[PDB]
């Protein structure tokens, strides 16, 4: 006698695409319901997985330039501490060019992690001159202006000889949280004292004033890299971050 | 500190691990899974079209094409869009899932039609032109909206191809960027009745690949519909 | 009975052979005797274009389809394009200029497959890329193995690009006046692992 | 205290015939659910279980005349390598003769492996001459006309010799392809670059002038077969190819 | 290469292996399963036929026929009709289902009857002429559109014949080209509701053989509905 | 947490009587559900079954 | 460093590679790669006249 009973559970034909135990489908259009192997054929065996794959290779997120005009002390660039930024942009085509590390945290409500700023000097082998990186613990908004070079070396930083055979300093500002992570707050429509998306912001500050001859460039440019390390998000959301105007 | 300065412009000196001040080990995270395993990531089916019959015994054909250049809705919209750019091949199953909105006790069929194959015209509401011996025969299925209301079936990397991509210029653009089309033809829908919406949604399976990383999509490209 | 080009006859009869294969007791060259690689898996210049003071931040420099830019009669390798019609392998370029000390600024060079789409230019360094600083190096080299939708490339009637090799100034190159407003540029490339298919007397 | 409480998934009551597992009946007319077992009693013992049967028999599918007329060099027949290939006909009863291997493939949606072309000689002790089959690789849409026997020597080929105690040559064409299958394109409105359904293009060029004396037709038919080895077929359909009008 | 020459009106010399040029083994394909596995291809039940329903208290009957002469709709049609003409004999139950299409709230009925047995006249929509007594005892099966839509039920190897076959004259072709019969009855369909539509889909079985190859039917006959 | 999902196949609330699989019902009146032995009492052993 | 063309550079640098020779696990051409035999060793028809 057959006597199988089971209880109609609550969520009838409910649909939940939150996660893949869900979103897998019930049945399949392949013929008797086969797989396929793995293929690397012509993808020369780079097989991706993880999206820490992009995170951790150093783009562009912003240039910033150092004329001898600027004397010691002075503020150069100022930058907030958070993956969602970056400031590069080319006119034709059209573009707001997002960086590797940002396009993936922007798909995040949640980030923690080692945010890794790579300096990239493009002078002569005849300047000379050297610019101090500091980093100041706290929210994406809080006013910096009124900080001497003095009182920046309070805070954690590095000085960098920009005339020599190196060109990159590498500046790894070290995850410094009253939170276990921050929040892609860039999303909401204003802001909320305790809803910060950064940690603090990042100064480039002119330590020594920059010297040379006179048949070499007036100023030396410099490229920000951006790259994070120990890097973790959850918590999955769409945005297209927009450009951080600095 | 001595990865806190190297020469980027040489590619091994670049993988120099970057260290400027003392930090201690992060430690544990208080959640199971690591939601940026790409796998797990896209395990959660997001969202690709959506349209709406308006006569009775008509169909709709949209493709699933990974075309950077094909803007929505008549292209790769959100999150989707966004992924298939990230990488410069993808290939393997794909699980679809498909919700029903609207009308009732409406018969459907739907069925996948490989790249490269005769299919309706696409992105276009017409009467079929294709035999239902036709239809069937590359495998379907039969549904009803009273009894449903949501479809949830694997799709086949069924492609004379190795791979396809997304960007890519005109040509190749036209071929190589695309999965295979969809179908969903309704039936018994006397608009007398309220209007039929249905609403696709795609997941990345585990069978899935994805080869070589691309630079991703400049925010101005990554559009939503 | 082997290679290519078959022939089946009815009325056969033996083969008739004189002499055999003589080792040169001093040769009458050096080098060593042409191969797939000799001829085929070399460098060449494909490309040479000029980045001056005048060229913008994020300038493109040169947008090649080092692929089918290989695949001309100026170039030895062609011969054994020009008579195949698919073929896989893997590239290897080498890009290097020449600027003067007194310069300064630097370029990028990146090998994107297909086509760069819409990808953030600042991106670029995801894709295999070489980055050029005047007051460090002035060459690169980059190698990468076969990237295709398809099993091949077909060089007679191609489907889209292999490889665009692009070169954006990555960092406008300033001078003091006086110093020379420019710095030549100039592309190899180079075909590894080629793997040759199916003989064709076509040509287009 | 009965608790056996089952969630109702998606897709209820929905039905699914892309593969068996989903297609086979849910439940039985037969009396008990019985079943049945094998019986080759009038089957001779001949069980079919693969397609493979009808793709490795030799069909006729095509001939052509060899005609003294035809001058050393000339393209006496040329044809496109893939399997849904075909052009013999017949008048009354009206129908178009479509060959095994065709009438196989012709219900799938891609295909590879190496086509073999058999080439049955139906001459007379005393002629005498030669053809020589070229294969040259590419689509199904590739103006070859332009090939002087001289050129398609490049291309791999094979001679054969008429007149002799033998009758067939066999000709494997090897997969040769930038894809790893071809496209039954042939169910398509038109053709686009890429899409293709053969490897190439065959030819039959006179190598050698028909001789012969006076008594003895004029020329000399041949049959040309095609069947395939190591040939994989996937990705079901439905269409009754149609001749190939060359 | 010396199976580049053969005579192939030898039987014995045509089995010889082909080959012509050096080729190199092809490899592993990509896919699980081999798509010309018969009993895995038939495995997706192919479309059989359709019918519509007019009236209330009427039945349809359905003849399961070889018979390459009948032609569709009143025979085997698209793939089920090729693939029926590939072999001589046949014989094993088939994995029928049935697809219920329009109307609601609709009682219906079906049962299987052997060959060479009463039944309502083939491929007509009447009334039916049978005692409740008889349909019920060959087997039969009560259904509900509403709360379902579908059938899916075996057929049987019933049949006084050791197989069936398509290929057949006049005769033979009247009595040995047959599976079975399939009937519907509905019940209570006050035609004042919505059309009541009928889709036939046939499987293979496992228990299902095949025997002898025959020559595929020519493009000509291929027929589709 | 709870997760039984089962997808409710074809042939929803079908009924077939073709053969005792589908036909044998899937309750019983019968107290507690018993079932009986056998009894030949004033069968004179004489049990049918073919 | 190896074959022909040789290049001296004194500013040099590190070459930068991705990937490796991946073999089809499924060929996508069942045909020997081209070689010196294969395109140079073969057979070709020269001449052709009348007797």
């Amino acid at each position: 006698m057959m006597r199988n009973e089971t209880r109609v559970s609550t969520t009838e034909n409910v649909v939940n695409l939150s996660n893949y135990e869900d979103a897998r489908a019930k049945m399949s259009f392949a013929l008797d319901q086969e797989d396929w192997k793995s293929d690397p054929s012509q993808g020369g065996g780079i097989k991706i997985t993880h999206f820490t794959t992009w995170t951790s290779i150093p783009t562009l997120a912003a240039q910033f330039p150092f004329n001898a005009s600027d004397s010691v002390g002075q503020q150069i660039k100022v930058i907030p501490v958070d993956p969602y930024f970056f400031q590069m942009t080319n006119t034709n085509p059209d573009q707001k060019c997002i960086t590797a590390l940002a396009s993936i945290c922007q798909m995040f409500c949640f980030w923690r992690g080692d945010l890794v700023f790579d300096f990239q000097v493009f002078p002569t082998k005849y300047h000379s001159g050297r610019l101090l990186f500091c980093f100041v613990p706290g929210n994406e908004l809080i006013d910096v202006t009124g900080i001497t070079l003095k009182q920046a070396t309070t805070a954690p930083c590095a000085v960098m000889d920009i005339a020599g055979v190196q060109s990159t300093l590498r500046f790894r500002v070290p995850w410094i949280s009253d939170t276990p992570y921050r929040v892609n707050r860039y999303t909401k429509e204003a802001h909320q004292k305790g809803e910060y998306t950064a940690i603090g912001k990042l100064i480039v500050y002119c330590y020594n004033r920059l010297t040379s001859p006179s048949n070499v460039a007036h100023h030396v440019r410099v490229n920000v890299y951006l790259s994070a390390i120990n890097l973790e998000c959850f918590a999955p959301l769409y945005h297209a971050m927009d450009v951080t105007t600095q | 500190p001595v990865g806190a300065i190297t020469t980027i412009e040489d590619p091994v000196l670049a993988k120099k691990v970057p260290e400027t001040f003392p930090e201690l080990k992060p430690g544990e995270s208080r959640h199971t899974s690591d939601h940026m395993s790409i796998y797990k990531f896209m395990g959660r089916s997001h969202f690709l079209c959506t349209f709406t019959f308006n006569s009775n015994n008509k169909e709709y054909t949209f493709p699933i094409t990974l075309s950077s250049t094909s803007n929505p809705p008549h292209g790769l919209p959100s999150t989707l869009r966004w992924f298939f750019n990230l990488f410069q091949l993808y290939r393997g199953p794909l699980d679809l899932t498909i919700i029903i909105t609207g009308a009732t006790d409406v018969d459907g069929m739907a069925w996948f039609t490989p790249v490269g194959l005769a299919v309706d015209t696409p992105w276009v509401e017409k009467e079929s032109a294709l035999q239902i011996d036709y239809k069937t025969a590359l495998g379907a299925v039969r549904f009803n909206t009273r009894r449903t209301g949501n479809i949830q079936i694997r799709l086949p990397w069924y492609s004379y191809l190795y791979a396809v991509s997304g960007a890519l210029d005109g040509l190749g653009d036209k071929t190589d960027s695309t999965f295979g089309l969809v179908s969903i033809q309704i039936a018994n829908y006397n608009h007398s009745d309220e209007y039929l919406s249905f609403s696709c949604y795609l997941s990345v399976t585990e069978q899935s690949e994805f080869y070589f990383p691309r630079a991703p999509l400049n925010s101005n490209a990554m559009l939503s519909t | 009975g082997a290679s290519y080009f078959t022939s089946v006859d009815q009325s056969s009869v033996h083969t008739a052979e004189v002499g055999s294969h003589q080792i040169e007791p001093l040769k009458t060259s050096v080098d060593k005797p042409g191969s797939k690689k000799t001829q085929g898996e070399k460098f060449f210049l494909i490309h040479s274009a000029r980045w001056l003071t005048t060229h913008a931040l994020f300038h493109e420099v040169a947008k090649l389809d080092v692929v089918k830019l290989l695949y001309n009669e100026q170039f030895a390798v062609q011969g054994l394009l020009r008579y195949h019609t698919y073929a896989r392998f893997g590239i290897e370029i080498q890009v290097q200029i020449n600027p003067t000390p007194f310069q300064q600024g630097g370029l990028i060079c990146a090998m994107v497959p297909g086509d760069q789409s819409y990808g953030s230019i600042a991106s670029l360094t995801v894709y295999p890329h070489g980055l050029l600083n005047c007051n460090i190096n002035n060459v690169v080299r980059i190698k990468v193995p076969f990237i295709y939708t398809r099993g091949a490339y077909h060089f007679k009637d191609p489907q889209y690009p292999v490889w665009e090799l692009t070169i954006r100034v990555w960092s406008e190159l300033n001078i003091g006046t006086g110093t020379s407003a420019y710095t030549s540029l100039n592309v190899l490339a180079r075909f590894t692992d080629l793997e040759l298919h199916g003989l064709t007397p076509l040509s287009t």
